[PDB]
């Protein structure tokens, strides 16, 4: 039980770790996104008064 | 200061003196040898080839690499997305259908011959110096055209530089013979006209990106088809590159050349750091309009070795890393380690086709299956230097293993030396 | 002569102003420049002021000169509609691209139509059977009704409305209409091929029994002609529903493209855009055109609209316009895709209005959200399963993923037009057969076939005749070792007799591509044009 | 039918025909209220009527703000909405309730409109699409 | 919410006295600070409120 309990969390590790790897890049693209939308919501704000 | 018209729309030079010369995006010549002699000038926004013009996809168009040539096969007239991470390989897979272009138009007749096209867009000028020394050395010059928009040239030229090079090669393409454009980073051509559009105070969409980003690419790649035979029958190919970061293939121009080309050519980072080059991805590249125009023989072996390696990813990284290991399934594992290892090829070195479908033929039917997998890439050298050059002729000619060349093939295939083991 | 004939202004890409002096053309007015390269028709899209109209135009406008003469047509787009257009190819303005002569036009008909009123409306609720499982199971589509496959560029809307048109079409009494709006040339030089083929185009004298119009504006099109073409192949179906009578096919491949070009146009009509880039009027003018495609009392038109999701975005607000307009969507996914299931249909994400239980009966509506209850259950799982593994779940939730990764398989299905690229062939699939194969796989009928007897299989039967050649191949590891011996003498000759009985061809080198080339003369100097207009080199001053 | 009006700006309409008709519908709703009946208005697609009246005022050049909507889109919805009420026994005691409808995007509550309009409104109806798939119908979370 | 705080500033100023201010959603006087602010010719700030918040 403990030597398969030392092997079943090592798969964790390595799950929950390929999981945060994948997350912390869909995190980056939508932060992107995110000030790419908001500069492009000022832009467009600021030319229809300038 | 005074501006001049011209009297005509934006032109470049086509014709056979284009051969051989290294070109920037506007027509003008950069390798120093003098104006463009033996050519004509034609525009570089035309409208593509309608529907009855077209003709459907019949012959193959040989990369000369073994993951492509088996899995992913690519037609006359195609166009195909070679897409992947920065320094996976995209290229390599390029300059090797160049290369492998030369090598094959000395052996066909001359309307069977392909003329290439490279446009080099936002690159390093040192490095289409290098490849321009590459098609120097490898004699590959003599069918291929250079287009250089580089990183220091306006963005207008990077921008202007693939629908130069489509003219050029629709020049090949209108006149009967076969063509063949490789945009290299398309991504950057998408860049430079994010530019022109920004700085035109055009108003932005996704990714800043204009509206008309999609029509950039549309109009280049719908000029790249097979004629029919009232048109003469050409056929032009393109291979845009697109880049992409940390694989995220979802991105808009990305997903704007999937849905403009035929097919894909994934090219994994995760496989390519694993030593498995070309880091083809097989279970996402596709080509859907080459798979009827394949090499027979490669076309019967082939569909075999893409199922094998599509039951080799039921097994894929968890053999016994995850859980268990079944024993029985050994065998899947150890035979996809060869089918992988079959496919890795070297760089700056094309095969002829009739010497892939035999090395698959060997890692297929079970003729390497006691080889280590530390050896398999010298056991295909060994099996195509140890076979008699006779077979090689035999399905070169036939086009596909006869019934009276498989035994043959099997004969020759158990008296080769496989080294270890 | 001077009346009605208006001169180019300024030409801004797609967008053209016209300044008509003496009287000012309707809007969406349909005009004529003169002395182009090509047949340039502009469409009148707004009244700028200072008599000068702004224009669309439905060819490029590479060689357009701010003086060129504009004629007024005194009419909007007119196209031909009729059965004379069966069996043709044309292009946004009703030419024929097909190169089979000239149009024989029953009438000539605008492209804007107003949308029929509220009293013109029929609501029948009649299901149309596709032999697709997913669809057929999950999000039935009406027979009258409006369609949606809803796609991120790889994921299958094309070979999705390509078995459509092969499983519909042909069960069909009526004619399609096929309009390809910003999509491949080379898919639509395809589909004409395969519909000569299998005879519902017919060229020559028979082509009047030919049961097919296509309206072709793919994307190598500018943005003003694949804004106009879907308008085009409306009017070719509306006059088949209104006069003719008839019940319509409607298949438009890529309905985003019309809103894509409108998007285009947009910014150089001088415009503030609305949210992430598109137009401010996109809603408005996907109404106006998707309420003209409507199942009246006079006619009904079956309408099957791909949709692209711009970068795997359904939140994108074109496709979420759209979404609101249509009767069955039917949602492809990018994982399930990479699953290799085969139509990538989301379950979770398809939706239908005939999937209601007083319609398509109680039967056939339990099993479908029995379906839809497990695979909602699996979905829940997803993260457990993951970082976890399945040996940590419960004893009745092993159970759910069992029967999830089985209905799963079970919901993926060969087409007949996907045998050619694939190599199994295609299964059409009755009703009847999808329910009680469902119904079996839900009360746990086939608990004891593998997950893989379920994938690429027609119907319930096709997964046990699958489950016995599973199980037939590993008792075939140890039936025979197969050698063929003292075979030489029978038929083949020898390596070297072949290879003497070879035809090898003829090489040439110096290939000689000087053969019929023109060579005109590039000299060194630039060539400019001076006042006269001469072509003159550049002066010595910078 | 008997007891029901029905205002129907569809797709196919003008921009502030769609903008306008619930404004149509809640004035041909106040008539019951003033007149010490009771009634029900039901605002569907509450988030189309504000993509109207974004497309509205782009069009006349007004400058945009959050995901291009106007900066008045909030009073908009108030203004209308406010005027479902429960009258009090002097001015005959009649009520006006209303339902509107907005449409988030993949669960997204933190929409611009769907925030305005939940700040609106009194009480809020949450249907998920997770609770519809696992047979809860209606999915109210 | 001026002219509550100014009831409030009387009361506080002249009466001497000690007053409460319950102000309900002072987030609506920045929201309807909001709402103006393009039309008096502002280019907006950041996620959408006015420069002068
Ligand atoms: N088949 C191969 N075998 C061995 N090495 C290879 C192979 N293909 C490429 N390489 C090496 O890996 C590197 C990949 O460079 P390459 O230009 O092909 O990638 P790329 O995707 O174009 O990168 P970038 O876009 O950044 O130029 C090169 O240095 C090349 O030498
Ligand atoms: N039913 C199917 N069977 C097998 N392969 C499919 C199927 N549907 C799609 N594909 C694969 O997915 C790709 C989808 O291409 P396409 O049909 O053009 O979709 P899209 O128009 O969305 O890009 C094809 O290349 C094909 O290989
Ligand atoms: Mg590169
Ligand atoms: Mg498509």
């Amino acid at each position: 039980e403990h030597a398969s309990r030392m092997s079943a969390m090592e798969n964790s590790t390595k799950s929950a770790g390929e999981m945060l790897g994948k997350l912390t890049l869909d995190y980056n693209r939508k932060r992107q996104a995110t000030i790419t939308t908001e500069l492009i919501e000022i832009i467009a704000g600021a030319s229809a008064l300038m | 200061d005074l501006v001049y018209r011209t009297g005509q729309i934006v032109n470049v030079p086509i014709g056979p003196g284009t051969l051989g010369r290294v070109t920037d995006g506007l027509g003008q010549p950069i390798d120093g040898k003098g104006p463009l002699t033996n050519v004509r000038s034609s525009l570089v926004e035309v409208k593509a080839p309608g529907i009855i013009a077209r003709q459907s996809v019949r012959e193959p168009l040989f990369t000369g690499v073994k993951a492509v040539d088996a899995l992913v096969p690519i037609g006359r007239g195609q166009r195909e997305l070679i897409i992947g991470d920065r320094q996976t390989g995209k290229t390599a897979v390029a300059i090797d259908a160049i290369i492998h272009q030369k090598n094959c138009n000395e052996q066909v007749p001359k309307a069977q011959r392909v003329y290439c096209v490279y446009v080099a867009v936002g690159q390093k000028r040192s490095t289409v110096a290098q490849l321009v020394k590459l098609f120097t050395q490898t004699g590959a010059m003599r069918y291929t055209i250079m287009v250089s928009a580089t990183a220091s040239d306006a963005a207008p030229l990077q921008f202007l530089a693939p629908y130069s090079g489509c003219a050029m090669a629709e020049y090949f393409r209108d006149t009967g013979k076969h063509g063949l454009i490789i945009y290299d980073d398309l991504s950057k051509q998408s860049v430079a006209y994010r530019q022109m559009s920004l700085l035109l105070r055009r108003p932005p969409g996704r990714e800043a990106f204009p509206g008309d980003v999609f029509y950039l690419h549309s109009r280049l790649l719908e000029r790249a088809a097979k004629l029919s035979k009232e048109l003469g029958g050409g056929s032009l190919t393109a291979f845009p590159v697109i880049e992409t970061q940390a694989g995220d293939v979802s991105a808009y121009i990305a997903t704007n050349v999937i849905s403009i080309t035929d097919g894909q050519i994934f090219l994994e980072t995760e496989l390519f750091y694993k030593g498995i080059r070309p880091a083809l991805n097989v279970g996402l590249s596709v080509s859907r309009v080459g798979s009827a125009a394949q090499f027979p023989g490669m076309k019967q072996v082939a569909g075999t070795l893409k199922l094998e390696l599509a039951q080799y990813r039921e097994v894929a990284a968890f053999a016994q890393f995850g859980s268990d290991l079944d024993a029985a399934t050994q065998y899947v594992l150890e035979r996809g380690a060869r089918l992988t290892e079959m496919l890795k090829q070297k760089q700056f070195a094309p095969i002829p086709i009739e010497r892939q479908t035999v090395a698959v033929y060997a890692a297929t039917k079970g003729f390497l299956d006691k080889v280590r997998v530390q050896d398999i890439v010298a056991a295909e050298e060994a099996v195509i230097s140890q076979v008699n050059p006779a077979v090689f002729k035999i399905l070169k000619a036939n086009g596909k293993i006869t019934p009276a060349l498989d035994a043959h093939l099997k004969a020759e295939l158990r008296k080769v030396k496989l080294p270890g083991a | 002569p001077a009346i009605d004939a208006g001169y180019v202004s300024q030409v801004i890409g797609p967008v053209v102003d016209v300044r008509f002096d003496g009287e000012l053309p309707s809007i969406l007015s349909s005009l004529e420049v003169e002395g182009h390269s090509v047949r340039l028709v502009l469409e009148v899209a707004q009244h700028m002021g200072d008599n000068t109209v702004r224009c669309i135009a439905m060819d490029s406008t590479d060689g357009l000169v701010r003086g060129q003469k504009v004629v007024d047509t005194g009419s909007p787009i007119k196209v031909p509609v009729g059965r004379g257009t069966l069996g043709r190819i044309m292009n946004v303005i009703g030419e024929p691209v097909d190169e089979q002569g000239p149009i024989d036009a029953a009438d000539i008909w605008s492209i804007h139509r107003e949308a029929p009123e509220f009293t013109e409306q029929s609501t029948e609720q009649e299901i149309l059977v596709t032999g697709i499982k997913v669809v057929d199971l999950l999000a039935p589509y009406q027979r009258g009704g409006k369609i949606g496959l809803f796609g991120g560029a790889g994921v299958g809307k094309t070979v999705l409305i390509m078995e459509l048109i092969n499983n519909v079409a042909k069960a069909h009494g009526g004619f399609s209409v096929f309009a390809g709006v910003g999509e491949r040339t080379r898919e639509g030089n395809d589909l004409y091929r395969e519909m000569i083929e299998s005879g519902v185009i017919k060229l020559g004298a028979e082509r009047g029994n030919s049961k097919c119009t296509l309206v072709y504006g793919q994307m190598n099109e500018p943005p003003g002609a694949r804004a106009r073409v879907a308008l085009t192949g409306l009017t070719v179906a509306e006059y088949f529903r209104d006069i003719e009578g008839q019940d319509v096919l409607l298949f438009v491949d890529n309905i985003f493209r019309f809103t894509q070009a409108n998007s285009e146009v947009s910014a150089l009509l001088g415009r503030i855009p609305s949210a992430v880039g598109y137009q401010p009027t996109l809603a408005t003018d996907l109404g106006g055109l998707q309420e003209r495609i409507t199942t009246t009392t006079k006619g009904s038109i079956t309408s099957v609209q791909a949709v692209y999701v711009p970068a795997d975005d359904l939140t994108d607000p074109a496709p979420a316009t759209t979404f609101a307009h249509l009767d069955a969507t039917t949602v492809l996914s990018r994982s399930i895709a990479e699953l290799g299931i085969y139509p990538a249909v989301d379950p979770l994400d398809s939706t239908s209005r005939m999937l209601n239980p007083n319609v398509i009966g109680a039967e056939h509506y339990n099993v479908a959200r029995g379906v839809q209850k497990v695979l909602q259950d699996y979905k829940n799982l997803q993260d457990i399963i993951a970082i976890l593994g399945m040996d940590e779940l419960s004893e009745e939730d092993k159970l759910t993923v069992a029967r999830a990764r089985k209905i799963q398989r079970f919901l993926s299905q060969p087409f007949q037009v996907a045998e050619v690229f694939t190599g199994t062939p295609g299964k059409y699939v009755d009703l009847a057969d999808t329910i009680s194969g469902f119904q079996g796989v839900l009360t746990g009928k086939y608990d004891d076939l593998p997950e893989m007897a379920f994938y690429m299989v027609g119907d319930i039967k096709e997964v046990k005749e699958k489950a016995d050649k599973m199980a037939k191949d590993i008792a075939s590891r140890k039936e025979a070792d197969n050698k063929k011996v003292s075979e030489e003498l029978k038929d083949i000759p020898s390596l070297d007799k072949l290879v003497s009985e070879i035809k090898e061809v003829v090489i040439e080198e110096d290939d000689g591509l000087e053969e019929d080339f023109k060579a005109e003369a590039l000299s060194s100097e630039t060539v400019v044009l001076n006042e006269e207009g001469k072509s003159v080199p550049l002066p010595k001053k910078n």
